[PDB]
């Protein structure tokens, strides 16, 4: 190996932490 | 200006301070890389009270990302908003707690927090005068309150009169994940009792049941909890970094609330929280959304408001309003509520005015609540901390690592101290 | 004793660089 | 001297002024460029200073001339929309004399000139009538006074006469 | 490539190939004294 | 006629005086160049036609300033003459300074001094801009006094010496130059005026209201209130004070010649749009400790004697209507052996300004100049540093080694304790 | 003798020059003094 | 007049003065062929300070490449920058140090010393008179330590008054190749305790710590090891060769960090250092470059300044910044570590500003500071040797060139006298 060092994996934010929903609930985002 | 450093400890305070730092930014205009949008003066004329400038037109959260675990900050990084934070600012953990108070605390984080502290007093120090430390975590995860509240502790001494302002989750009865709950409940509140300015609690069946029977939603999700705490945790703070009629700061919350300083554990809710079909229906103004502050559903925190009395109470609001309405309608809730609010003290309601609202919404409000009534969390924890304590189960994780006997008993000492104080004062 | 060019100052370079500019 | 031509101001409305609309005026020039992270966090502190000095004022105290260094006809009318005062068009020759006349540019240097300093965005460069440097405003310089060297700004003995 | 937050200044030297083509040799002075004292032409003149 | 010479030591008084002749060229209106798009005969010489030669010597040990002076953009009004550069740094020695390697500069500088004051009849005085704590300021800075005092002994050596602050002082030997120097000024020169870092530090962010000066920044102030103490000698005025005066009225024993100074308006264009530059006004704006030059509170001190000399259209009425309302104060407490304790200076000449420095203008520019009791804790506070690094002889192994003997260390405690008691003594 | 680019510059400590450089817009002079 | 020698002691000393010289001669913009170039007039201004004239317009170094065994000397010549010094400043070695003191002082050193001392006269008398010399060595080989310091052991009488610059690369605590370290590092220090005027001391486990930790690089080979000491003497002779408003010399901060003439053992900080994704994230200023500054990881001396006293210190900037800003950041460090610093020096530490950075730099500075707190390495190799001087083993490879009993034990005792003399300054 010769790069920098890798600090973080990929990561895959599926829907557990993939918010909206709530996000536009409280935004006032309008129907 | 005044200054505050974040500290996300656990898991729990990794993802719901990302939240936080993601609704401050879009509060701000802050373009994602870092950047500025939104040509106001408003915004950036106080911007350093969380962020810094980083010689290159970017701005830096003052957020202190770490855990004993690397699996929980590399996800947050490659999620949204997470290339704000600096890299050298986030400290990692090799082994992880074991899910356990003691790991925490004594073996795995002593050689941690070294690291913790240095970087705290670079945010610290780096600036000319600073407000207080705010901390996010959880009381019931073994890295979240094991050497979470040892980072409390530690910086106490050196930083004795800054606000010291936490935000902790506590576990929840009827969805009992992270099978040692009272175990980490109980032993770390008799530490952060004694270091902690000012600590806010919260409960995940609460904030479970404000998504059900308020806001009618259907799936909730892990990052859709961390947004409903992230609201009244920027509204705790907004007349902070922004202009107002009636200002409100952290001391200002701190010293008009609590009677005594043993007691500094408080409510929280947010306003106005409506649903899929009531958008358009229901009116958004200051006599409706009292009544909507005082609800025993809006409230997320799991300790009943109406089993007991009111000690205090604090309502910041949020947008253009007038301001009188805000007096009246906390005389008024006075008037018709009295064995709801406390008799030896009259006029137990604070209030203020932040002129900057959240963004879509025209008017909001936040709670800040100090009821007696938080007793029904207190026995809770207590009991089933004494279920497993007095048939000796589950201990050696805890015993095999350098602990005596004697601190579970003085925690529970601490533990009925705390709700024989609060019990006398109905 | 080194000589240097009329750029680099050392001795005496007020009364060299106008005789001999270089 | 004329220092612009006749079809070089250009303002909010989409019209030309000439040169002897600057008459008594406080001329300065807004060396910077669109998507560069220091304009975001000092243009809004122009668009107040613009605001309330003049506008709490007996008679028009200020004007400022963007002259822009973008890339782009589009990325040029997208930061104009979000900015009142005069300016100059990108692709006349005006932005480019001004640039190597005010010590303005952008590391670009030795592909172009054998010169030394750039003295590079951000930039205000108030002005005198016969477009002599007045005073610097020190945003980004020795004194690095970013965001409140608007201050420093010398308004009664900098006029355009 | 300005906007990407530029990490490299080699740039510069891809024009002077033979670094002697009289263009960039002496065309700035970085000391504090003209920092603060030096005006528009009264710097670099011959001497009568 | 009127002339007066200028002697510059050590980097701060090379770059100090770097603004005091852009200040007075900017006066007269001469070009940099030495051209001109009688009054200036008292700062520059005619030579030839239409060039003005500065009466000024550049003096150091080490050429790396001298010498960008020199290629700098004032190399043809300064003629390249007067300009020396020296051959290595003192190194913050005094015995570098004076015994090893000053004898190699002492002998050009003093052929300069009498042949450029042979030109004309009328000497009047001498401009020394030193460092103390600097090792060539001081060490040189000495060299040039003694020396002076014997071919000139019956002439005014004025000094401007820049003391250090109690916390501010970017040397470690400083105090070990500062204690074995000041005995040596001590009875070569005969008026000492102390300026300090710090105070004008504080100066800088409290009324020009710059988070952050520089060293140049320091030396647009000194350019300045040097300038109002010249300010009668090149230009006309009511009462105009000469160099043979700023003694007359300050120095009541031949000991006591130390002396702070302070300016007044220090103000930015911003903070000239919105208050009085009144005459009752700033002589109360140039009396508070946050304003003059040592940061040393006088509250606690005892106002001795004090020249005040302003510049501009002004007038001697309120004037002398400032000057009462500053004796019936009683915070201002002035010593009982003199009732009266003023001059005040007075000039035509509009406070001229360097565009470009943040020092906007007035109408009226005012420098106090004061004798006061207050030295003895300025300089108490620099006996005790002494006193803590003379314990077990720390750093003195230099000073031994340079040639200068064990043992001239020591009176220079005693003579210091000396002067120091002396303002006890003339207080009671 | 692996005598590929990366080995190279390894070796030679090229990549400490450029870490050691400050990757944003550099080389600020003007000149404050008028005439 | 103002010029410094360069030495170059030993395969050490060769890589690291090679490097040295490839990052001065691009600072002063010199082609490897030996032509001026650079843009800027500052380049040539003060270019005799290191160099020559090559009565062609040519700029040669004024170094004298000196080893034992032609193949580290063959090495940087075939490599880029090699071709500036003259074929006749090499000197060249046959038999090769065997990794012996005894070797490379007595027994071929005589044969070597007679030719690498008529090199260095022909560049000192080259001009009339000069400050002095720098000479960069080490402590674990043969050759250079050995002549290494005889070099310095014939000069010290040959120019008295004459600043001896020295850079002394120590044996590594944790790792230790070339097995007789100790015997090397304590007969080396006991002459060049009063024989050299200065001298700086370079840990290897230092700076792989340095590139580790705070520079993030993952496999660090020599190569980088010497870039990141080849910027700092860049630094702190970057005042003799360019101006500044504060001036400074070698012998300036040798006056002003020697409080007594036998103590002169230096720690070196350089600062910025940062990680290729911290550089866009961290400001660039005076406050927060001197606070990172004064930390133990950013010093390439690992030997703790926490478990000892700052008796001095001394910071050289480089780039575009005022004074104060190194002024009340000096006294605010001041008061803060006002147990760290030595209590009878207030303002221990002395300070410089020069007005060129290095190449993309905004402010730089080089930490030339004596501190008490390197005891933990000089009693570490006095007590290294003395496990293998009492067992009398690997040192008959040693008697039969020259070594006798009561050099030998006049090594400690000038070893453990500096050992206790630096314990009374506490
Ligand atoms: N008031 C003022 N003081 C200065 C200035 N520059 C340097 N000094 C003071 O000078 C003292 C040290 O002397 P230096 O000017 O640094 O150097 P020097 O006078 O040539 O003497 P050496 O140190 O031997 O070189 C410091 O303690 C500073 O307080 C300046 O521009 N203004
Ligand atoms: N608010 C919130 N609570 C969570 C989250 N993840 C887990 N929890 C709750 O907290 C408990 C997990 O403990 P945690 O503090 O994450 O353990 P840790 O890994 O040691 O920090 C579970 O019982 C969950 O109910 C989250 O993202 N947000
Ligand atoms: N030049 C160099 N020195 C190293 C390296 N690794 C370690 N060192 C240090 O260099 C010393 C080796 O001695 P050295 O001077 O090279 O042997 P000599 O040439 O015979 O005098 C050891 O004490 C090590 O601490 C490397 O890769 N290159
Ligand atoms: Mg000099």
């Amino acid at each position: 190996d010769w790069s920098e060092k890798k600090l973080f994996r990929k990561a895959v934010v599926s829907t557990v932490f993939a918010s909206d929903q709530v996000a536009e609930r409280l935004r006032q985002d309008l129907p | 200006m005044r200054e505050i450093v974040h500290v996300q400890g656990g898991q729990c305070g990794n993802q719901i301070g990302a939240k936080f730092w993601e609704v401050i930014s879009d509060e701000h205009g802050i373009d994602p890389t870092g950047t500025y949008c939104g040509d106001s003066d408003l915004q950036l004329e106080r911007i350093n009270v969380f962020y810094n400038e980083a010689t290159g037109g970017r701005f830096v959260p003052r957020a202190i990302l770490m855990d004993l675990e690397p699996g929980t900050m590399d996800s947050v990084r490659a999620g949204p908003f997470g290339q704000l934070f600096r890299p050298d600012n986030f400290v990692f953990g090799q082994t992880g707690a074991g899910n356990n108070w003691a790991k925490g605390h004594y073996t795995e984080g002593a050689e941690l927090i070294d690291s913790v502290l240095d970087v705290v007093r670079k945010e610290a120090e780096g600036c000319d005068c600073l407000q207080g430390f705010q901390i996010t975590h959880s009381l019931g995860g073994g890295t979240g309150s094991g050497m979470g509240t040892l980072l409390i502790s530690k910086v106490r001494e050196e930083y004795p009169d800054r606000i010291m302002e936490t935000f902790s989750v506590f576990p929840s009865p009827k969805v009992s994940d992270t099978v040692v709950e009272p175990y980490n409940a109980t032993l770390s509140v008799h530490q952060l009792v004694e270091n902690a300015d000012e600590v806010q609690v919260i409960d995940n069946e609460a904030l479970y049941d404000i998504c059900f029977r308020t806001l009618k939603l259907t799936t909730p999700t892990y990052g859709d909890l961390n947004h409903l705490v992230s609201a009244a945790m920027s509204g705790v703070t907004c007349c902070l970094r922004f202009p107002g009629q009636l200002n409100s700061d952290l001391r200002k919350l701190a010293v008009n609330l609590i009677p005594f300083p043993r007691l500094h554990f408080f409510l929280i809710g947010f306003a106005p929280l409506t649903s899929r079909g009531s958008q358009q229906y229901r009116a958004l103004s200051v006599p409706e959304l009292t009544q909507q502050m005082f609800d025993a559903k809006n409230m997320m925190c799991a300790s009943d408001p109406r089993h007991g009395r009111y000690l205090t109470a604090s309502a910041m609001f949020r947008g253009r309003m007038s301001t009188k309405e805000v007096d009246e309608q906390m005389l008024n809730v006075q008037n018709k509520n009295s064995s709801y609010f406390v008799e030896w003290i009259p006029n137990n309601m604070k209030s203020s005015v932040c002129d900057i609202p959240p963004k879509g919404l025209k008017m909001s409000v936040t709670f800040v609540g100090n009821s007696t009534a938080i007793q029904e969390m207190f026995k809770r924890v207590s009991d089933q901390f004494t279920a497993m304590f007095r048939r000796k189960a589950f201990l050696h994780w805890y015993t095999g690592e350098g602990m005596d006997e004697m601190e579970f008993t003085e925690a529970e000492s601490n533990m009925n101290d705390l709700v024989s104080e609060y019990q006398q004062y109905q | 004793m080194a000589i240097h060019v009329s750029r680099t100052h050392r001795e005496d370079y007020i009364r060299s660089l106008t005789p001999r500019p270089a | 001297l004329i220092l612009f031509p006749e079809g070089s101001l250009k303002n909010s409305n989409n019209t030309v002024i000439p040169q002897s609309h600057l008459k008594g005026k406080s001329v300065a020039l807004y060396f910077a460029d669109g998507a560069d992270p220091k304009c975001a966090s000092l243009l809004p502190f122009l668009l107040n200073y613009y605001r309330t000095m003049n506008e709490g004022g007996a008679n028009q105290k200020i004007e400022i001339i963007f002259v822009s260094l973008d890339r782009d006809r589009e990325a040029f009318e997208s930061h104009r929309a979000h900015m009142p005062w005069l300016s100059i068009d990108l692709e006349n020759p005006l932005t480019e004399i001004l640039k190597r006349h005010f010590r303005v540019m952008k590391e670009y240097e030795v592909p172009t000139y054998g010169y030394g300093s750039r003295t590079g965005v951000p930039s205000v460069i108030v002005i005198g009538s016969d477009g002599r440097e007045a005073q610097f405003l020190p945003i980004c310089s020795g004194l690095e006074e970013g965001d409140r060297a608007l201050l420093r700004w010398d308004w009664r003995n900098t006029k355009f006469a | 490539r300005l906007d990407a937050h530029n990490d490299q200044k080699l740039t510069s030297w891809r024009i002077p190939h033979p670094l002697y083509t009289e263009l960039p040799q002496g065309s700035k002075y970085e000391t504090h004294y003209r920092q603060s004292y030096d005006y528009e032409d009264w710097a670099r003149r011959p001497v009568r | 006629m009127r002339e007066v010479i200028s002697i510059h030591v050590g980097q701060a008084g090379i770059q100090i005086g770097n603004a005091c002749w852009e200040l007075f060229c900017l006066e007269h209106g001469i070009q940099p160049d030495g051209q001109m798009p009688d009054a200036f005969n008292t700062f520059f010489s005619e030579t030839g036609a239409g060039k003005h030669v500065p009466r000024c010597v550049f003096l150091d040990l080490e050429p790396t300033v001298v010498d960008e002076v020199r290629t700098g953009t004032y190399r043809h009004l300064f003629h390249p003459e007067q300009l020396i550069s020296g051959k290595e740094d003192a190194a913050n020695n005094f015995a570098r300074g004076h015994y090893t390697i000053g004898k190699e500069i002492v002998d050009l500088s003093l052929d300069r001094i009498r042949k450029l004051a042979d030109n004309c009849t009328g000497l009047q005085g001498f401009l020394m801009f030193n460092a103390v704590g600097g090792g060539t300021g001081s060490g040189l800075g000495c060299l040039l006094l003694e020396r002076l005092s014997v071919d000139y002994g019956k002439k005014s050596k004025l000094n401007f010496c820049s003391w250090p602050s109690p916390q501010v002082s970017t040397a470690v030997v400083e105090p070990y130059n500062s204690v074995l120097s000041t005995h040596s000024l001590l009875e070569h020169t005969d008026v000492a005026v102390m300026l300090d870092n710090e105070a004008i530090y504080d100066i800088c962010r409290r009324n020009l209201d710059i988070e952050r000066p520089t060293y140049t920044n320091l030396n647009r102030l000194i350019a300045q209130v040097i300038s109002s103490l010249t300010a009668s000698l090149r230009f006309d005025g009511a009462l105009n004070v000469d160099v043979t005066e700023f003694q007359t009225n300050l120095v009541p024993y031949p000991r006591i010649h130390f002396m702070l100074s302070s300016y007044a308006p220090i103000i930015s264009a911003e903070k000239a749009y919105h208050e009085q530059l009144s005459v009752a006004e700033i002589t109360n704006s140039a009396f508070e400790p946050a304003s003059m030059m040592a940061k040393c509170d006088p509250r606690h001190g005892k106002y001795m004697a004090c020249c005040l000399m302003y510049r501009g259209d002004v007038v001697p009425k309120d004037v002398n209507a400032a000057v009462a309302t500053i004796k019936t104060k009683r915070t201002i407490q002035f010593v009982d052996w003199c009732p009266t304790g003023f001059k005040c200076g007075i000039n035509y000449q509009p406070p001229t300004v360097v565009p470009g420095g943040d020092l906007a203008k007035v109408m009226r520019a005012v420098c106090m100049i004061s004798n006061s009791t207050a030295i003895a804790e300025v300089f108490s506070r620099m006996d005790h540093k002494f006193d803590l690094m003379y314990a077990k002889r720390a750093f003195v192994h230099w000073y031994v080694g340079e040639g200068m003997e064990e043992g001239e260390f020591s009176e220079a405690r005693e003579d210091l304790a000396a002067l120091e008691k002396d303002y006890e003594e003339v207080g009671i | 003798f692996a005598q590929d680019a990366t080995r190279q510059r390894a070796l030679q400590g090229h990549r400490t020059a450029d870490l050691l450089k400050t990757p944003f817009d550099y080389d600020l002079f003007h000149r404050t003094r008028l005439p």
